RNA sequence: GGUCAAGAUAGUAAGGGUCCACGGUGGAUGCCCUGGCGCUGGAGCCGAUGAAGGACGCGAUUACCUGCGAAAAGCCCCGA
RNA sequence: AAAGGUGAAAAGAACCCCGGGAGGGGAGUGAAAGAGAACCUGAAACCGUGGACUUACAAGCAGUCAUGGCACCUUAUGCG
RNA sequence: GCGAGAGCUAACUUCCGUAGCCGAGAGGGAAACAACCCAGACCAUCAGCUAAGGUCCCUAAAUGAUCGCUCAGUGGUUAA
RNA sequence: GUAGGGGAGCGUUCAGUCCGCGGAGAAGCCAUACCGGAAGGAGUGGUGGAGCCGACUGAAGUGCGGAUGCCGGCAUGAGUAACGAUAAAAGAAGUGAGAAUCUUCUUCGCCGUAAGGACAAGGGUUCCUGGGGAAGGGUCGUCCGCCCAGGGAAAGUCGG
């Protein structure tokens, strides 16, 4: 009866190296649609790591660098990004929910900044 | 291996599909663009949703 | 020369067929079932229509030994005070008098007391 | 009257509010369950739950619906708004047969059946009671 | 696994050909014998 | 006739059953002949002037058959 | 191996409508389209749609008998 | 069931003799129950008498009559 | 009343003869509460679109529930088990009647003595180009090794 805080729809590595690069989408595009259940689980791994990217130091930028792969990416969320959400008591993304799809059925939603 | 015994009647497997009754939509006027869509969902028509969302 | 078994079959099997209204099923609908249900079925026709006076037999006698009971007789005491009167030969259907007409069997049972001592 | 002869050329007989989709490939049984919700209502809102309905026969049965409609405003002079489904329903069809397989027992069970259409239609009227 | 056909061009040939088959007369027997059994053509053509 | 009590009693069908009505599926049955079957009779061998049977070709358009044959769905003479 | 059928005649359905289509609905032709090219009749299994009377404390070869209820009246107001 | 042999004076055993039934026998009875008890179904009937069996309620029919016996639920699991 | 014997008959096809019926509709098919001692046979209604009852006699490939019988069609299991390797995908963009599945971009993961490359044998236009979307494709499909058309293959020296 597991009580627990993660979901996967597959294994312990592509988790990680999904929800990175659904990230470094999102951070790209501005909104992107996927899946509701994808939409759901990026949206707070995405916030926790624009809070990394607020603060500034190379630290920090370094550590946005590691789930980043991109440096243009990394680059606008660091120096365009971050700052921008700054009276931000945290959490800017959002959730809509756009309708069903035709192969699969699966209702899908936009992820958006 | 484990096979059915009889060809189960007309009436037992038509009272075995007695459960497979599709739940239809319960659909609403969009209050924008009015034409009919779902709760807690963006307006395909006209992509209104609390202001205007999606290009249409 | 040949004959094919065309149209013979075909009128035949309807006409069991058709016996089949209420049977249930496959009884009423496939051939082979149903003249089979039928064979049964013939069975209890015949056995149980000799059966039904039977019935009838038992029914009637239920009631008038009812009605001997309510005035003080029984069936045996009411149908042998009736034949000691060589008066009565009564006897058949005699319930329906005795259900219907209270004073009619009133009397049937005083009499038969009469015949009784 | 005369003779039936003549009966039938007195009157062409119509269909109205009739339209059918012949040979679609889908299942009856399956079919049958979208169809369901459908029958009998306002003939609009049957447009919008069949929009809105996940199944992907779904989409042939609107496509007859509006077909239907279509033909009895058009061709039976009717009145779209107290238009209505009268009745609709799903009637099997001719299952789906290839060249092959043929063999004996020879890795012989599957399915190569791709069953009939169920065929469609969907008879449309108008409201009468209001 | 490797089946019982392994598709040869100078083998198919080489047997069964209407040379071979016309080469001794139990197989010229089954030349004319397919002949008049409706036509059945004979491997080189096959 | 209003609330307590004690009684009895209907109806709702998620789905099923029987009958009826109307479709669908299928291709039996009736009708038919463009195909067979054997009786009787007729006729009865072809091939080194190339058989039987085929291959590949021929056509404005040609993939199947038919018909032919680098003179190729044909050529010349006579008869109707 | 299975293998057949519009119509007397292609008159084989311009044109309109829903649709990418398939498919259907009109129009027209025709004696008939209750023949429309999944084109003679079109049975039975089998799948549905509508109606009638019915069924959610009952142990069941599915019937048979008997009585009541409801419904219907073209061999047919009862003999149903 | 009767008269024997085998057998254990066992067996829904086996082998003969003898009646009767089932076999090829429905109907009533013995809860159910081929053979046992009563009785052999031509057809119809909502008519009557009885057989074996029965007559408290589940089912037809004396919770009958007189004289007793048993107090065990014997009745409704065998003996020394 | 079982094997078995005997008697009367019912129905179907063909055949000869007789009476006939049919486009104001034949056979067949469908419904039915009537007749007959039964096999059965009529009446009216509904379909149908060419043929066909009845009587008398004759001749049979002449009467089906079973044969794990034959052919065909259609059920049950049931919207069940499965969709063919646990080398993962993701977003944007495009097209389109319709895209999770086609196209492009950017990433991601997988093989890399292979899951790259070149031949043989075998297959036979599967190659390229342009179209297509019924079936084939285990979903979809705008796509393909599928369907249509047109093109493409060049040897004194390579292999014969
Ligand atoms: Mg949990
Ligand atoms: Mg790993
Ligand atoms: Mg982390
Ligand atoms: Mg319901
Ligand atoms: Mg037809
Ligand atoms: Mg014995
Ligand atoms: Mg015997
Ligand atoms: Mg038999
Ligand atoms: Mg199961
Ligand atoms: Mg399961
Ligand atoms: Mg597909």
């Amino acid at each position: 009866h597991g009580k627990a805080g993660r979901k996967l729809n597959r294994n312990s590595s592509a988790r990680v190296a999904l929800a990175r690069a659904q990230a470094t989408a999102l951070l790209r595009e501005g909104r992107i649609q996927t899946t509701l259940t994808k939409a759901k689980e990026l949206r707070p791994f995405v916030e926790q790591l624009i809070t990394t990217a607020k603060g500034g130091d190379l630290h920090s930028r370094r550590l946005v660098a590691q789930d980043i792969h991109d440096k243009d990416v990394v680059r606008k969320v660091m120096d365009e990004v971050a700052p921008k959400y700054a009276e931000r008591p945290g959490g800017y993304t959002r959730i809509l929910r756009v309708g069903t799809r035709r192969g699969d059925g699966v209702t899908m939603a936009l992820i958006e900044l | 291996h484990p096979v059915p015994k009889k060809k189960t009647s007309k009436s037992k497997r038509d009272m075995r599909r007695s459960h497979h009754a599709l739940t239809a939509p319960n659909l609403t006027e969009c209050p924008q663009c009015h034409g009919k869509k779902l709760s807690h969902h963006i307006c395909p028509n006209c992509g209104y949703y609390d202001g205007r969302q999606v290009l249409a | 020369p040949r004959a094919k078994t065309g149209i013979v079959r075909r009128r035949r099997h309807k006409k069991v067929l058709k016996r089949a209204k209420g049977f249930w099923g496959s009884r009423s609908k496939q051939y082979r079932n149903a003249f089979q249900t039928l064979l049964n079925a013939a069975t209890y026709e015949y056995r149980d229509r000799r059966n039904k006076k039977r019935d009838f037999r038992r029914l009637w006698i239920q009631r008038i030994n009812a009605g001997a009971r309510l005035h003080g007789m029984n069936y045996s005491t009411f149908i042998n005070g009736l034949k000691r009167a060589n008066i009565d030969l009564n006897r058949k259907v005699l319930a329906d008098i005795a259900a219907r007409e209270p004073e009619a069997f009133k009397a049937l049972v005083d009499a038969s007391r009469n015949a009784r001592q | 009257f005369r003779n039936k002869k003549q009966r039938k050329q007195q009157v062409k007989l119509r269909k109205p509010g009739f339209a059918v989709a012949k040979y679609v490939r889908m299942s009856p049984r399956k079919v049958r369950l979208v169809v369901d919700v459908i029958r009998g209502k306002s003939v609009q809102d049957a447009e919008d739950l069949l929009r809105f309905i996940p199944r992907s026969a779904s989409e042939p049965v609107a496509k007859v619906l509006n077909s239907a409609k279509a033909n009895a405003l058009h061709n039976d002079e009717m009145l779209e708004d107290r238009l209505f489904v009268k009745e609709a329903y799903v009637d099997a069809g001719p299952t789906l047969k290839r060249l092959i397989p043929r063999v004996p027992r020879a890795r012989g069970s599957a399915n190569i059946i791709k069953k009939r259409t169920s065929h469609i239609t969907i008879i449309v009227a108008e409201k009468g009671n209001k | 696994m490797k089946r019982t056909y392994q598709p040869n061009n100078r083998k198919r040939a080489k047997t069964h050909g209407f040379r071979a088959r016309m080469k001794t007369k139990s197989g010229r027997n089954i030349l004319a014998r397919r002949r008049a059994k409706g036509r059945h053509q004979l491997t080189v053509s096959d």
